[PDB]
């Protein structure tokens, strides 16, 4: 599954990933793309900051969906 | 409507009334 | 346990804090680095305006973690 992942500077980074992973894996899987430590991500999806424990389908994250990517 | 939160148009966070950037990119409510 | 404070003018203040501590008692740990009484401080963490009588446990504020100081006149 392809999401994509925003940055603020309106760039928008492809990322592959399984409908079941968890945030920390995404994290994950944007550090392995981009370089970014996982502690520096915030992650934003339609409002809400997502947190490390659940999964993509858990907050209805879906093919193709934009997360909002701001660095700590 | 002034006590409504409101949704950041770069990151989309729901923020509080009383702020005027965003908690969490600090892009200005009022561009 | 240290947390930090962002106020609208871009200032960082670190702070000393146990979880246990009242959002009064942080309101007076910015009295002191900056000089803003507490009755003009409101206190905003992830969407919420944090309450006097509640503690940093109670809103699970952690290690690190930011609030952000607006006026209140
Ligand atoms: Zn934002």
């Amino acid at each position: 599954m392809q999401i994509f992942v925003k940055t603020l500077t309106g760039k928008t980074i492809t990322l592959e990933v399984e409908p079941s992973d968890t945030i920390e894996n995404v994290k994950a899987k944007i550090q392995d793309k981009e370089g970014i430590p996982p502690d520096q991500q915030r992650l934003i999806f339609a409002g809400k900051q997502l947190e490390d424990g659940r999964t993509l389908s858990d907050y209805n994250i879906q093919k193709e969906s934009t997360l909002h990517l701001v660095l700590r | 409507d002034e006590g409504a939160q409101w949704n950041c148009t770069a990151c989309t966070f729901l923020n509080h009334p009383a702020l005027i950037r965003c908690e969490q990119c600090e892009m200005p409510r009022h561009f």
